[PDB]
RNA sequence: GCGCGGAGUCCGCGCACCA
RNA sequence: GAUACUUUAAAUGUGCAAACAAACCGGCCUUAGCCAACUGCAAGGCCGGAAAGAAAAGAAUUAGAGGCACCAAGUGGGCCUUCUUCGGUAAGCGGAGCAGGCGAUGCGGAAUGAACCGC
RNA sequence: CCACCGGCCCCGAAAAUGGAUGACGCU
RNA sequence: CGGGUAAACGGCGGGAGUAAUAUGACUCUCUUAAGGUAGCCAAAUGCCUCGUCUUCCAAUUAGAGACGCGCAUGAAUGGA
RNA sequence: GGGCGGCAUAUCUGUUACACGACAACGCAGGUGUCCUAAGGCGAGCUCAGUGGGAAAUCUCACGUAGAACACAAGCGUAAAAGCUUGCUUGAUUAACGAUUUCCAGUACGAAUCGAGACUGCGAAAGCAAGGCCAGCGAUCCUUUGCGAUGAACAAAUCAUACCAGAGGUGUCAGAAUAAUUACCACAGGGAUAACUGGCUUUGGCGGCCAAGUCGCUGAUCCUUCGAUGUCGGCUCUUCCUAACCUAGCGCGACGCUAAGGGUUGGAUUGUUCACC
RNA sequence: GAGUACGACCACACUUGAGUGAAAACACCAUAUCCCGUCCGAUUUGUGAAGUUAAGCACUCAAGGCUCAGUUAGUACUGAGGUCAGUGAUGACUCGGGAACCCUGAGUGCCGUACUCU
């Protein structure tokens, strides 16, 4: 009463295929690493932020200047 | 059915090999790894703090944490139709830098030395030829290819 | 098993903190009241024809119970609740 | 009776590590000395070895790599007679300078020689060392002593204060001081200095020497003259004398 | 679990029973 | 060993990589990260360079458009064969591994045959 | 003229309605 | 907790071993609430079993009379 | 088949298992519901099992790659140790809802890995330690203990309740509170499943063939049939086979070859088939 | 050409038996009032410098081991194929991959940092 096979298993598995998995670059969250340099690293970002915003300002000031 | 435990089976795969007991050296001790790397998951069976599971035992992943004892890595695993991601965290005894990458680490190489050549205006070296050419043959030994009485 | 009497430890509940002497005592649960809502619940359904109205249990197994041992400090009045494997004798003495 | 190393004998036997069978190592401690922390990505790390032969001391500080350790700076007690001492090397009063020579040496080759002056007054006290585990931080080695026993008085904590004193940093308790009192669980600054300074020395020799006036021990000192009273100023000096010139080796 | 006896432990008796 | 456990060790397998969100070469900014310290190391960015866009040496190929969701059916009694096999004296017997089939399929062959040969 | 090893064929080879290289036949 | 009661429901072994070729009048042990008494039987109740002896027939796994190591007969659950 | 038996119902090791992983049978050989204030933590000193030579079990010297030990089954691992002796200790505590592995639906439970913070232990120091590596365990509701808002017209003190963390248990272990009998029997179904023929395979039969072990010619399964294929023996009647009892021929009183044309009985006891007179 | 201290790889470095050892060093060696520890100054700890290469150590030389080649051998085994041969066990063939033990030949550590001597 109780059977087991794996016989039709892997045609079944291989119909739509056996999907690749997803690149390193893409669903790289942080959390769980070490807790130091996850630390320094935030501050780091926050005056990166802070460094774009007035970059941006500069070029609209440079464009309507010429 | 009976008995499935978290090291069941691995009465080969956990084993030292031939007069090559011991412990860890401090060639293992003094490696250095970085976020990013390609690593090796080789279980060694004489530390047993930090060893993986079974299936880990001879995958190559990326590391994607340090610790001050402790790697993170990632290991693909296909389990219906599709492929996993999954992240293992180990001791240092466990890893070993892996050398997937030198062939075409290599091969950037010898093309940046190959660009400072041309616009230095240096001789190039003399490319190899092709093995499946016609040629001549000049023989120096001729014998005969038979079956003898004697050879049954 | 065998645990010793007393134990040092900080326990700072408000109070001098430092390692200092403990109290040990064993958990013993307390007497069930009559007027805890649920037991008044359970007469409530209980009154009257039809007989018991809840399962009663009978299939007993375990042999043993974990032991949980309450730790209170001079001075710092607060009490802590620990938890140990579960055992058949627990004595609680300190002669080795 | 059969033979113990039989053919089958060697086919399964694995040897041990060179200086395991030569018995000079003790992996297990050097494994627990040489390892850090793996988020400090290779930053460097010292070891103050201490090494005492029957006729010599030796005090080196050496950085570990795979190729082999480097040896950053070295001091041997025989190079002493340079500075004003003899007759008396590898003793408790040579491994005091020893120390203080090394770190002398370090510190003006890392060129933090004015910083850290160290201890100029001599003293057997305790004073717990800086260290960011816990204003510039002063350069900091631990302490490798290899298979010699680490009892109160031993000399590879002469050695060690030696060191601390002449400015490094060396984590470590004052409770293997031949002045420490394990059951008060203090130390007597007294005696270390006594210590230090080689009183007992001098305590030793006029006893030889007034036994010996009736009808082997110190024949150096006896033959050279050399008079008590004048030891611990002996070593007063010569502590100075490092201080000028750490450098000044014996000739050619 | 509650009361009695008899040598927190045990022994009997009669009672109680929603994880 | 006893009188199959094992140093050695295949064939068939199995993980990773092989230049366009990647990697290589030099400025510079920032961190209440590591280090005795930084002109070293770690991390995030900005400004520049190079780019057979991957040579030659047997030095790939593709009837080769990648990714992401929503809603829902039937099914959850299988059976046969090839090569491995465990139980059983054996079975058109019971239990498994890999692949192909019938079930859900006729047609052309083996006189005849769910599953053989061809298609 | 002997000892052994082959190829076809022949003994070894005994059941229950009359019957099957598919049938006839073929040397 | 103490008494009583089987023409109340019912029960009547665990067994062993000794003795005048046989055998056991004879002895010893184990043991129960008690240890099957008077009777009766291969019975409409006996597994082994077509038990063994006698009779009935030319010949009887059937019938009758005897015997009793009674798988598992027996006294108003009534015995003869 | 079902019942009886058992647990293959939670759970570990070696094998089955086919050099990644996965993989079954009331498959095989064995274990688990506990035990430990040390048998947990750390530092130091030391080397074990055994063998050989000595001295009115113990003392001594040499060798001794682990052949001993590590609570308990097994497998891995370990020698200035992970074993043994010893000193000090309680990291077997607490741990802001950090992340992960195994099972796996990529849910939970149990077990485990890498961490951040507090308070500590041992050590001169680097370090090591939040149990004894790996089996040793448990939802909702209810009860109960520890810790620091509510009872709606207001207020006080009791009492009840609430958020958070544990404990009391479900072994059928993702968790109802459960005894028999039917031959007086019933219903919905099942050839998914037994009792009878048939099929497969073995059995037991049964003597032959070379040589003097060898080589051949009742059971067990569950395929068909539960909107039914009438179940033993005798009587009656026909037909076929040979592995020859008689009758017919041969070869050597018995033994062998050809031969299935013709024949092969009446009764006592028993339902008997058999058996026996 | 050597030595010492710390080392990486961890037998081409190990085990057994002999011979040689310039100077430096390392080591045996002397000792026990103090620091410290034992039944025992044996081990360990402190303070020394009379003697010695006798041992440790280093080098060289002969056997078991170890390491790298050859043979064993296109053998054993194995991926793919047949309306192949054989009652069958099994076997050969076609397109590919390809061992091990035994036996035999060669050798017997090598690479770093610091300081010293002839
Ligand atoms: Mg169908
Ligand atoms: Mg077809
Ligand atoms: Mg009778
Ligand atoms: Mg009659
Ligand atoms: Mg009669
Ligand atoms: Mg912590
Ligand atoms: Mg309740
Ligand atoms: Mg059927
Ligand atoms: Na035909």
């Amino acid at each position: 009463s109780k059977n087991h096979t794996n016989h039709n298993q892997s045609s079944k598995n291989h119909r739509n295929g056996i999907k690749g998995p997803v690149p390193l670059h893409l669903h790289n969250s942080k959390r769980g690493s070490w807790l130091p340099a996850l630390v320094n690293a935030r501050r780091v970002r926050k005056h990166n932020q802070k460094a774009a915003l007035k970059k941006r300002r500069e070029r609209i000031a440079a464009f309507a200047a010429k | 059915v009976h008995s499935y435990g978290y090291k069941s089976g691995t009465r080969h795969l956990f084993a030292k090999k031939f007069r090559k007991h011991g412990v860890p050296s401090v060639s293992t001790i003094l490696t250095n790894i970085k976020v990013g790397d390609y690593v090796d998951v080789v279980a060694d069976s004489a530390v047993r703090e930090g060893m993986p599971h079974k299936y880990y035992h001879g995958r190559t992943g990326i590391v994607w944490n340090v610790t001050p004892r402790g790697v993170g890595v990632i290991i693909n695993k296909p389990v219906r139709t599709r492929t996993l991601r999954k992240r293992i965290c180990v001791r240092f005894e466990h890893v070993r830098k892996s050398r997937c990458q030198e062939a075409f680490k290599a091969k950037e190489h010898q093309f940046q030395a190959y660009l400072a050549a041309k616009k230095a205006g240096k001789a190039l070296p003399p490319l190899q030829k092709s093995s499946r050419l016609g040629g001549i043959v000049r023989p120096k030994n001729v014998e005969v290819l038979a079956r003898r009485v004697a050879d049954y | 098993v065998n645990y010793p009497k007393k134990k040092v430890m900080h326990c700072g509940d408000a109070r001098c903190n430092a390692h200092k002497s403990f109290k040990v005592v064993q958990y013993k649960a307390g007497k069930a009241r009559l007027f805890a809502r649920g037991k008044r619940r359970y007469d409530r359904k209980q009154s009257g024809y039809g007989g018991q109205t809840k399962p009663v249990f009978h299939k007993k197994a375990k042999t043993t119970k974990k032991i949980v041992l309450k730790l209170q400090c001079s001075g710092c009045k607060s009490i802590r609740q620990v938890v140990l494997k579960r055992t058949k004798h627990f004595e609680l003495n300190d002669k080795k | 009776v059969k033979v113990v190393k039989n053919k089958a004998y060697f086919k399964r036997f694995q040897v041990k590590y060179r200086r395991r069978r030569e018995g000079k190592t003790d992996y297990h401690a050097r494994r627990q000395m040489v390892l850090q922390d793996k988020t400090k990505f290779g930053s460097p790390k010292y070891r103050l070895v201490v090494r005492i032969t029957n006729k010599d001391i030796i005090a080196q500080i050496v950085q570990a790599k795979i190729v082999g350790d480097e040896v950053v700076m070295a001091a041997y007690a025989h190079e002493l007679p340079a500075f004003g001492i003899e007759h008396g090397l590898t003793n408790y009063a040579a491994a005091y300078a020893t120390g203080l020579l090394l770190a002398r040496r370090t510190l003006a080759k890392l060129g933090i020689a004015d910083k850290f002056q160290g201890a100029k007054e001599a003293d057997g006290s305790y004073s717990a060392v800086r260290t960011k585990k816990d204003e510039r931080f002063p350069f900091k080695a631990i302490l490798d002593v290899g298979l010699a026993r680490t009892t109160t008085g031993a000399r590879v904590f002469g050695v060690l204060k030696g060191a601390v004193d002449g400015g490094m940093a060396v984590p470590h308790r004052p409770n293997r001081f031949p002045g420490y009192n394990k059951e008060k669980s203090s130390l007597d600054a007294k005696v270390h200095r006594d210590r230090i300074f080689g009183k007992h020395v001098a305590d030793y020799l006029k006893q030889v020497k007034e036994e010996a006036s009736s009808n082997v021990q110190f024949s150096k000192y006896m033959a050279a003259k050399v008079l008590p009273e004048s030891i611990e100023g002996m070593y007063k000096k010569a502590h100075a004398a490092i201080r000028a010139d750490p450098s000044k080796s014996l000739p050619k």
